[PDB]
Formats: C-alpha cells, structure tokens, sequence
C-alpha cells in the first residue's frame, strides 16, 4: 500500500504498545505483529498489525537488525512520528 | 519461530 506518516503520543510511564518482529539479519522488515488495546499505538489510530515500520522520528529502520530496532524505538519519547507501510 | 518478537 501507500507509505504513510503517523503521529503517536506517548506518556513517559508507557511503552509504545506494540510487538515487533523481524529484522535485517532475518531478511524481513520490522513488522508490527501486535497492537496492545488501550496503549499508545492503539490510541493514535493510524497503526495496524501488518504494518512495516520504515522509519521513526527520521531514523531509517529498513536496514536495522531486530535489537537495533528495539533500542531505537524504545528511546523515542513524547510526540513520535512513524513512517509505515502495509503490504 | 525463527524470527524473534519483542514487546515494546
């Protein structure tokens, strides 16, 4: 589908509210495999299970290994911009 | 199963 930009608002006591799979070392993108009900990704409205995360806050995740993506994603705070695509 | 999942 089309590449989309999505805004998520996270408070500091919360995580993003997603599970991710994949990573460059596995030859698969960083994919959203779960969205937790009531947590920030669900509340933002614009993210879906099956979305590939292409970037977050301008940081490219297309070529990142699984744990690299975990570190980068967990570091983001507050108003967080995602670039995503559903294939 | 080959591919890991992390809750974040």
């Amino acid at each position: 589908g089309p590449i989309r930009k999505v805004l998520l608002l996270k408070e500091d006591h919360e995580g993003l509210g997603i599970s991710i799979t994949g990573g460059k070392e596995h030859g698969v993108p960083i994919l959203i495999s779960e969205i937790h009900p009531g947590q920030p990704a669900d509340r933002c409205g614009g993210l879906h299970v099956g979305d590939a995360i292409l970037a977050v806050n301008g940081v490219n995740l297309r070529d990142t290994k699984h744990k690299e993506a975990v570190t980068i994603l967990s570091q983001q705070r507050g108003e967080i911009e995602f670039e995503v695509v559903y294939v | 199963s080959r591919v890991p999942t992390s809750i974040i």
